[PDB]
DNA sequence: GCATCCGTGAGTCGAGGAGCACAATTTAACACTTTTGTCAAG
DNA sequence: CTTGACAAAAGTGTTAAATTGTGCTATACTGGGAGCTCACGGATGC
């Protein structure tokens, strides 16, 4: 007891008995009228349709408070006719939190149809009753069909979405979800058609038009899951992914070294070099504010114009070709 | 700015919001596209910071230049990329959920403030019962709603809605009841329903209406899509709607003015409420709360007269409120948290401390264990509801990386998918929480979240783990990643992978120097690359180092020349060997490499024993020390030739061993011939004409006149060694005949082979006279007098001879042992003669005993006991006349030479090739009857086969599964002794513990000397705490007693001068953190007082812990681990001995019904009521003291000491495991146990506060409360009195002050939630901690008694005190 | 592991030969400099190549994950020096 | 129970073939083992 | 007494891994300037 | 060192085409399903 939440969850629902039709067609009723209700109050009190609502759901459900008081005693100020249309909003909104709380049975019946899909049994159940919320608002009993007809279809709809959404570690969109889930479909029924694993061609050819072999194979290559880290490898214990995975991100002691090794023969050869003449090719190159910049912003540092620094330039950089041509200390860094 | 301490305190939310740079709004990772991670995610580089270093996400700046810059196209904040191991975020929580480290720890931190147990704290926290936060006056059953009680689900709908219940009618049948009519319980509402509470019973679906027109009692059918609009008994005029339709034509209306009334019902709905019919309009609505007074509906002329929630009805045109209460009842952490923010902490220390005077023991322990946590949060500043969680951390997304791999897929940690349900729940609970879902749909979600959070702070405590769909893995969380053998302690911070390191297997070299080994070139240049790299770039070899290295790249790219820079390198610099697994301390020894060619490392044949390695396949490991510390402590401290003396016990470790022994003693022992063997004679030449006769043998022992001696001794005469081994070159003389020789003016009679060994001493010491002292001539040199020669060559020269003798030993060992001719053949496993005559012997005896028993005169468990008896009796017999055999036929024989100087071999199994294997056991450890009677050599049957491999797995088995029992066993030993260090030279403390010389024998009752292995290993290496005066020589006070000193005291033992030594032991030091140097006394590793600084602890725990698994993996399976671990840990044996707890005088009742003892004292009487089996060791008229055994078996610890005293324990604690070290032949000398057993007795418990702040039975240091002791003693108040207490290594670990270290020994949960709530701050004192941050180690080179040394030439010391002192 | 060409298993045994021996900075430098000090093994390799002696260490990289680690279980962990004032031991990487 | 064949030489693979596990999915744990699981039986005569 | 949590040696070589319609949004392709380097002499 | 041409790479806009996110669908359907030589002593809890 209490350990298994899915076993607790139906206990808790199974409290609230089912409606018969009678009752299905009196809640729906109420929270139709409740709406159209709080939509004569707003145009005639004149505030947000929304902030009634959400007004009217608070006082109902119990427990901005210094606002809500100030919107409801202002909705209790009406006169006998206006203060009615608050009482069918009370009821409806009163309602409609047991015509939902009534049809908690409805969304585990759908859901269990979905597990072993990436979510577990109780967040399609909470993902259900997403669906079912927006049944009851979009329902509509003149029809006089009945709820779990309507209901079914936005049940269903909010465990698919969020299956789409929710069961992937990289987030894949609904669209190109929709297109693996059939692709995956159409290249079983070719393998249980052919005797034989399909090849690219195959389920290509069978999808339809605007599909290759190439679009098959990045569609297959987007469908790859991440592999866990922490998959253990062998019968041992003590082995996993991310104990033969190298990062080569932060540079290695050989590359910060090599690094540091440039620099200061760089540094080095760059002493040969004129005052300015060095200077204007590790500005030139970024080697002092850690940007290269342009002739023209060099200019502006120098006081000279764009065309003589890059005769200044390249006659620095011939001098550091002479230089490193009679000594060959500088070719190996390359 | 050097870190001293680490402090570990609970987080506030505020606190966790500091850290983080963002908060995660989205579960997304990353682009399934673009794979650049998505924004506001887990990877958000607007949070963690830039994938690559000074870069945002638009790629408008790129360069250092806008250092500390955020741009203002993506936020993305210009700097390094590491950040983002180093940048938090932080998810904010729709409602607050509890940490389960607070809630699932036993006993619960949250649940000991609240004083809510476990099972009532998990009710709350996972929505199954509210508990009450404001009553609001509501009464249940009659009895008036408290704060903090727990309402189930059924009892909160009850209080807040009120009672109300449906009974749906059978169709067609109507009610006997009207519409607002009230009801009673029982009462009948249908013909066929009844109900069960009393309230208004009210139409729910009038299925038909019967309107009465005034013209006609008219009937209409209610369809389930039409609703009634008009009252029962209500006058509708003509034209009013009667009952309304969605289509219009089926709509009901009044054709002429009646009265309505609604019979037939769907159900009846009563509900425990009060109708007020109102006249105007209502100043209340639906849904609405109201108490006695209120002004209900009718402008204040209708008014409540009873709480309720108040619905109106609009077609009844009454106001209804139903009866209940506007209670203030929650679950979840928000009731909790709120709970824990109402506490006044020191309010309820307060009542806490007037509990804690309650006469009743048990309120006393629960008091005390409720202060505790209470005095923790006060002293530590936390608060209590910080243990809720308002905000997540999130960890950087560097330490629960996304990476791709060095194909195209993706790999990424457990901690994403555990973040991802966190945030996907959250989010969703923000979503229905905004659509005002119901409740069950929230307190769902609410239970959901707090399980997400719970599964990714501590995967599986609670409930089943979780898993990622498509396998049954579980996911690791956050406390799998910190705890156990996998965690980041053990695998990360204890131990570490490291650079410089190589491996591969073993060869011997022999011709290697002790401190030398023998590393590959390939490996050498591989492991001192960065070296050799500089190397060749000082040299032609290389232009640069990165040209060097591109040329090392390619094997075809190596010229010549590397090498030889290469032996340039590794000039006088030293590696380290290292086999595992790594038992004791030198299992990692310091050694100079010399380059060869090969793939195999040469090892030196005497440090095989030390790191317990052969060469069937052993391998080894290489490191290399890089600076000049590393390289000094390694070359003077890890020297293999340093290390010659073993710290365990002190004797020789590094000392010749299975082939060089064989070699020495084959030399070293002389022949004894038969052929003369007694013949008497008159002259000296009448002796040497026999011999020439062939009469009398060379070594045959004759008598020439009187005295008795060999021809060999007359007839060869060498006047100096030299011509003795001339004469043996030449062949007229072998090295086992007995000859004279002159040697060092001595006319002595020995062989030359025992000649040759004295030069080969004299030679490697390089001193004639003192190598003359050391050896002993008149034996053969066997394992035991060449150990002796080792450890008295170290003490007398030091450790440069002493391995110069080694290398000398194992040179000519070698040597001789290869051209002596050592083989074995199948004719060398002798059988003796005698087998068959016992054999014959015992069947007959065993025929004997068959015929005995078949005339009933014994049992068949007495027969079975017979039959072994004599096949024990047999076996032993045969043991004998194999050896006998061998020393007197063939007293050359490889079997028992090798048995005899100790290169191989046992007793027991030469007897099994050459005397007969013996008798096994079943599988249950029942003996078989019959023996195996054949040899090996002879051949065992298939069925003697089967039976001897029942032993041979069950001794395997053994061998595997208490390996892990030992080496847990000395992870105990190291992590509650990790801390200790010789940290002074003397402590000057006045203590000492009295070494006794006499033991007392129980067979005998008297006492007798204790073996000399006994007197040393307790006497050896300490300092003498008083003056001893025996046989006319005066060992002064505070003098260190070497071998010679123990030996002299056991002599006088001997001659009845002394009982028994004061020493200074660990057990009576008074230093703080460790022991001092005259406590400790010598380092056994070199046989000269103990350095102040050195790690006695690590050293004693390994010590203890290396004969544990070094014998298992080769007895210790029942008395060994077993009796050590039961007494290590102080645990109660199950078959306890009984102790007297006073001292009296004994009086025995034994009688049929049962066995009592009587305890006799001068006005006490104790009684102990034995079992009938019970062995007892004292009889009527003896004076047993307190403490003292009347049972056999094995003493409670925790009885003795609170019946005898600290020391008692003590002492029976180190004699105890000593007793188990000693029964397989292990010498551990008694400082080891005493360092590991003054950890034991470190703890006190509190029996009386005195004018204190500590609570009785709080359990604190003895070192602590003696310190707390004299500071209120100084002030002037009283004393805190205190009870010597006893604990285990394993519980003495974990009480330890240092968090750190006792989290990452074992209950790291356990131990940082008490840590963290205490905000304990870790002052890094042992060497745990200081390995965990990777500090210098308080230890060796590294103590502050040492460490600050400073080191100067004589010129520049003369000049900076010149240019200074001339002011 | 060879195939990885990875270093050798230094582990709490190893650990406890040293910390016997006295090797204070024999095992310092197993931990941080050859192990996971990033920025000491990064100078010590450098120094090495140059003819200079290994520069002294610093926290390992294994000890910041713990403490980041333990920030997510909510834990304030905090190094203080003799003062009681927080040391910052990464870099000014983490203070926003 | 399905392991990566040991063919070093003949002799090998056909030991592999021959071995018999106690461990296994439905069996029991290397380290959750006693000794009595772990010891020759009187019943492997010829068998074991 | 029992219910539950915690513990059970160290290295190493391989082996391993439902549909569509709609609005909303971002990603590419096309032009037209911009700035920005290259000769051209003087 | 300047001035003036010259490509031209880099930078700013435009509509388009994918690409992504979102709401809807009305017979009636109203409490899951998986797993089963448990390993065994020891310590702290009601
Ligand atoms: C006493 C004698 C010299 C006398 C003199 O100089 N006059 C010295 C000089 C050279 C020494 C030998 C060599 O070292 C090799 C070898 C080393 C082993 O360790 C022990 C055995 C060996 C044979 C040694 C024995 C002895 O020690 C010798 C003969
Ligand atoms: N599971 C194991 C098996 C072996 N070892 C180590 O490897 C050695 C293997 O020894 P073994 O070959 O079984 O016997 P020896 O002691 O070499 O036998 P002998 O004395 O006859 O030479 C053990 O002692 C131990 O050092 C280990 O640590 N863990
Ligand atoms: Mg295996
Ligand atoms: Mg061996
Ligand atoms: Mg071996
Ligand atoms: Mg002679
Ligand atoms: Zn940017
Ligand atoms: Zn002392």
């Amino acid at each position: 007891s209490t350990s298994d939440p899915v076993r607790q969850y139906l206990h808790e629902i199974g409290q609230v008995p089912l409606l018969t039709l009678e009752e299905e067609v009196e809640l729906a009723r109420k929270v139709e009228e409740g709406m159209e209700a709080i939509k004569k109050l707003s145009e005639i009190t004149g505030l947000d349709p929304d902030l009634i609502r959400e007004v009217v759901r608070a006082k109902i459900l119990g427990s901005d408070p210094k606002t809500v008081e100030e919107i409801d005693q202002k909705l209790k100020s009406l006169p006998k006719e206006h203060k009615r249309y608050l009482h069918i909003a009370r009821e409806g909104e009163a309602a409609r939190q047991h015509l939902i709380e009534a049809n908690l049975r409805l969304v585990v019946s759908i859901a269990k149809k979905y597990t072993g899909r990436g979510l577990s049994f109780l967040d399609l159940i909470q993902e259900g009753n997403q669906g079912l919320i927006r049944a009851v608002e979009k329902f509509e009993y003149k029809r006089r069909f009945k709820f779990s007809t309507y209901a079914t279809w936005w049940i269903r709809q909010a465990i698919n979405r969020a299956i789409a959404d929710q069961a992937r570690t990289i987030r894949i969109p609904v669209h190109m979800v929709e297109t693996i889930n059939k692709l995956s479909r159409t290249a079983r029924q070719l393998q249980q058609e052919l005797g034989r694993e399909p090849t690219y061609e195959e389920i290509a050819e069978a999808m339809g038009p605007g599909w290759d072999a190439k679009r098959v194979e990045e569609t297959l290559k987007i469908a790859q899951e991440p592999v866990s880290l922490e998959t253990p490898i062998g019968d041992e214990k003590d082995s996993f992914y991310g104990d033969f995975i190298p990062d080569e991100h932060l540079p290695s002691p050989v590359d910060a070294a090599t690094q540091s090794l440039l620099s200061e023969e760089l540094e080095k050869a760059l002493s040969k070099l004129s005052e300015r003449e060095a200077m204007v090719l590790k500005l030139r190159k970024g080697l002092i504010d850690g940007r290269e910049h342009t002739l023209e912003e060099v200019g502006a540092f120098f006081g000279v114009t764009r065309e003589r620094i890059r005769q200044i330039e390249n006659k620095a950089l011939r001098k550091l070709k002479y230089h490193e041509s009679r000594t060959r200390k500088l070719r190996d860094f390359l | 700015k050097e870190v001293r301490k680490v402090r570990i305190a609970l987080a506030s939310p505020e606190k966790i919001r500091s850290w983080s740079y963002g908060e995660v709004e989205k579960p997304e990772t990353i682009n399934y596209r673009t794979l650049k991670p998505e924004r506001d995610g887990l990877f958000d580089e607007r949070i963690f910071g830039p994938i690559k270093d000074y870069e945002c996400a638009c790629g408008k700046y790129k360069r250092q230049r806008f250092e500390g810059k955020v741009c203002e196209r993506c936020g993305v904040e210009v700097t390094k990329s590491i950040v983002r191991r180093y940048r938090m975020g932080h998810i904010e929580l729709a409602t607050p959920a509890a940490h389960i480290w607070f809630v699932k720890d036993v006993p619960s931190k949250i649940g000991t403030l609240l004083d809510l147990s476990a099972t009532e704290l998990e009710q709350v926290l996972y929505f199954s019962k509210y508990i009450v936060l404001d009553p609001k006056g509501a009464i249940l059953n009659g009895v008036p709603v408290e704060k903090r009680q727990l309402l189930t689900d059924e009892e909160y709908r009850e209080l807040r809605y009120g009672k109300q219940e449906t009974y749906p009618l059978p169709p067609g049948v109507d009610a006997l009841v009207k519409d607002g009519e009230e009801v009673v319980k029982g009462q009948e509402l249908a013909p066929g329903v009844v109900s069960r509470l009393d309230g208004v019973a009210l139409y729910r679906f009038p299925r038909r209406v019967r309107v009465e027109y005034v013209k006609e009692p008219k009937d209409y059918r209610v369809q389930p899509h039409m609703n009634v609009v008009v009252p029962e008994g209500a006058r509708v005029e003509a034209g009013d709607k009667i009952v309304a339709a969605i289509d219009p034509e089926e709509e009901v209306i009044a054709e002429a003015e009646g009265v309505v009334h609604l019979h037939e019902p769907a159900s009846i709905l009563v509900v425990k409420a009060r109708v007020y019919p109102f006249e105007d309009d209502v100043e209340v609505s639906t849904g609405d709360r109201v108490a006695p007074g209120d002004v209900l509906a009718d402008g204040g002329k209708v008014k409540s007269d009873v709480y309720g929630r108040v619905e109106v009805d609009l077609v009844r045109n009454v106001v209804r409120v139903v009866e209940s209460y506007d209670i203030d009842a929650r679950m979840g952490a928000e009731a909790i948290q709120q709970l824990l923010k109402e506490l006044d902490l020191e309010a309820l220390e307060k009542e806490l401390l007037e509990e804690m005077k309650h006469p009743s023991r048990a309120r006393r322990a629960k008091a005390r264990k409720r202060l505790e946590v209470v005095r923790a949060f006060l002293d530590s500043g936390n608060r209590p509801e910080w243990m809720i969680l308002e905000a997540v951390p999130v960890l950087p997304p560097d330490l629960r990386p996304m990476v791709q791999v060095d194909g195209g897929r993706f790999a990424t940690s457990d901690l994403n998918d555990l973040y991802r349900r966190l945030i996907n729940r959250n989010n969703r609970l923000k979503k229905l929480l905004a659509q005002g879902a119901p409740e069950i749909i929230i307190r769902n979600e609410k239970r959901m979240l707090q399980e997400a959070v719970d599964a990714l702070l501590d995967n599986g405590r609670r409930g089943a783990p979780v898993t990622n769909p498509g396998s049954d893995r579980p996911l690791r969380s956050l406390t799998d990643i910190l705890s156990g053998k996998q965690g980041r302690f053990r695998q990360n911070l204890l131990g570490k992978r490291v650079d410089y390191s190589g491996r591969s297997v073993i060869v011997v070299g022999p011709q290697l120097k002790l401190h030398q080994c023998g590393l590959p070139k390939r490996m050498a240049l591989e492991l001192f690359k960065p070296f050799l790299l500089k190397k060749m770039e000082e040299k032609g070899i290389a232009p640069n180092v990165k040209a060097a290295r591109r040329m090392l790249e390619r094997q075809r790219d190596i010229k010549d020349e590397v090498w030889d820079a290469l032996e340039e390198v590794i000039h006088g610099k030293v590696v380290l060997l290292n086999r595992a697994p790594t038992l004791h301390r030198l299992g990692i020894q310091a050694f100079q490499p010399v380059l060869v060619e090969g793939q195999s490392i040469q090892l030196h044949p005497l440090v095989c024993e030390a790191f317990n390695a052969d060469f069937d396949g052993d391998q080894m490991a290489v490191h290399v020390p890089l600076s000049s510390f590393a390289q000094a402590e390694a070359r003077i401290q890890m020297l293999s030739a340093h290390n010659l003396l073993s710290p365990a016990s002190g004797e020789p470790l590094a000392k010749p061993s299975r082939d060089i022994i064989l070699g020495l003693y084959y030399i070293t022992q002389v022949r004894k011939e038969k052929k003369g063997a007694g013949l008497e004679f008159a002259t000296p030449e009448e002796a040497l004409a026999a011999h020439e006769r062939g009469e009398v043998a060379l070594n045959a022992p004759i008598k020439v006149a009187g005295r008795e001696t060999s021809v060999g001794r007359l007839k060869y005469v060498f006047a100096n060694p030299d011509e003795a081994l001339l004469a043996v070159a030449h062949g007229i003389v072998d090295l086992q005949d007995v000859v004279t020789v002159r040697y060092m003016g001595k006319r002595l009679e020995t062989s030359p082979g025992r000649i040759l060994f004295a030069r080969i001493v004299a030679e490697a010491v390089e001193d004639e006279k003192v190598a003359w002292e050391l050896i002993q001539l008149d034996v053969p040199q066997e394992k035991n007098s060449l150990k002796d020669l080792v450890y008295q060559a170290f003490l007398r020269l030091g450790m440069e001879k002493t391995a110069r003798l080694l290398d000398a030993l194992k040179y000519y060992g070698f040597t001789f042992s290869t051209t002596s001719g050592i083989t074995i053949g199948i004719d060398d496993a002798v059988i003796p003669e005698e087998k068959k005559q016992y054999l014959e012997e015992a069947d007959r005896k065993l025929l004997q005993i068959e015929q005995a028993y078949e005339m009933g005169f014994l049992t068949d468990r007495e027969r079975y006991d017979q039959i072994l008896q004599l096949w024990t009796e047999t076996t032993e017999k045969v043991t004998q006349a194999v050896f006998k055999n061998f020393e007197e036929n063939y007293p050359f024989n490889p079997l028992y030479v090798m048995a005899q100087s100790g290169a191989r071999g046992n007793p027991q199994q030469i007897r099994q090739l050459c005397g007969l294997r013996g008798l096994m056991q079943k599988p249950s450890g029942e003996t078989f009857e019959v023996p195996v009677r054949s040899s090996f050599r002879e051949g065992l049957t298939v069925l003697e086969y089967f039976i001897s491999s029942h032993g041979a797995r069950k001794g395997g088995a053994d061998t595997a599964l208490r390996t892990a029992d030992s080496g847990y066993l000395t992870r105990k030993l190291v992590d509650v002794t990790h801390e200790i260090v010789v940290r002074e030279a003397d402590c000057g403390t006045t203590n000492y513990i009295s070494v006794p010389l006499f033991q007392p024998d129980e067979v005998t009752r008297s006492l007798r000397l204790r073996k000399r292995a006994d007197i040393e290993a307790g006497l050896y290496g300490r300092v003498l705490a008083r003056e001893v005066e025996v046989l006319g020589v005066r060992l002064e006070e505070g003098r260190y007693l070497s071998m010679d000193d123990v030996h002299l005291l056991i002599k006088a033992a001997e001659a009845g001068e002394i009982q028994e030594v004061p020493v200074r032991s660990p057990l009576t030091c008074q230093t703080r953190y460790g022991v001092c140097q005259k406590c400790y006394g010598y380092d056994l590793s070199m046989a000269r007082p103990v350095s102040i600084g050195e790690a006695v602890g690590i050293v004693a725990a390994q010590s203890i812990g290396e004969p544990g698994t070094q014998l298992t993996m080769r007895a210790d399976i029942t008395q060994g681990l077993p009796r050590v671990i039961e007494l290590f840990e102080a645990r109660r044996p199950k078959a306890k001995a009984v102790i007297s707890e006073i001292d009296g005088v004994v009086r025995i009742e034994e009688t049929e019904e049962k066995l009592s003892v009587f305890v006799e004292s001068e006005g006490f009487s104790k009684e102990y009521k034995l079992p009938k089996e019970a062995r007892l060791l004292v009889k009527d008229g003896d004076y047993v003291e307190a403490g003292q055994p009347l049972t056999r078996g094995a003493i409670d610890p925790h009885q003795l000491l609170e019946a005898k005293g600290p020391e008692a324990v003590e002492r029976y604690l180190v004699e105890e495991i000593q007793k188990v070290y000693r029964a397989q032949g292990v010498k551990l000398h008694d400082k080891h146990i005493e360092i590991v057993v003054r950890q034991m007795m470190k703890y006190v418990e509190v029996t009386d506060p005195g004018d204190s702040r500590l609570l009785e039975g709080q359990v604190l240091e003895k070192w602590d409360v003696e310190a707390l002791n004299e500071r209120l003693i100084a002030e002037g108040k009283t004393p805190v009195a205190w009870k010597p207490l006893l604990m285990g290594v394993t519980k003495s670990a974990l009480s330890t002050k240092s968090w750190l270290s006792a989290a990452s020994f074992q209950n790291t949960t356990h131990v940082l939630t008490e840590a963290a709530i205490a905000g304990k701050k870790d002052e890094l004192i042992g060497l745990k901690e200081n390995v965990i941050l990777g500090r210098l180690i308080p230890a060796g080179t590294g103590s502050d008694f040492v460490r600050f040394t400073q080191v100067v030439d004589q010129k520049t010391l003369k000049a900076i005190e010149e240019a200074r002192k001339e002011a | 592991g060879k195939a990885q060409f990875g270093g050798q298993r230094f582990g709490e045994m190893e650990v406890w030969a040293l910390e016997a021996y006295g090797a204070a900075h024999t095992l310092q430098e197993m931990l941080t400099l050859k192990s996971d000090d990033i920025e000491g093994r990064n100078a010590a390799y450098e120094a090495i190549i140059k003819g200079e002696d290994v520069p002294e260490p610093s926290v390992p990289e294994s000890f910041r994950v713990l403490v980041k680690e333990l920030q997510a279980l909510a834990l304030d962990v905090q190094t203080l020096d003799e003062k009681d004032n927080p040391v910052d031991i990464f870099e000014g990487l983490a203070s926003k | 129970l399905s392991q990566f064949k040991d063919e070093t030489n003949p002799l090998s693979s056909l030991r592999h073939k021959r071995r018999i596990s106690a461990l296994g999915p439905g069996g029991l744990t290397r380290e959750r083992a006693g000794f009595d699981v772990r010891d020759v039986h009187r019943t492997h005569y010829g068998r074991i």
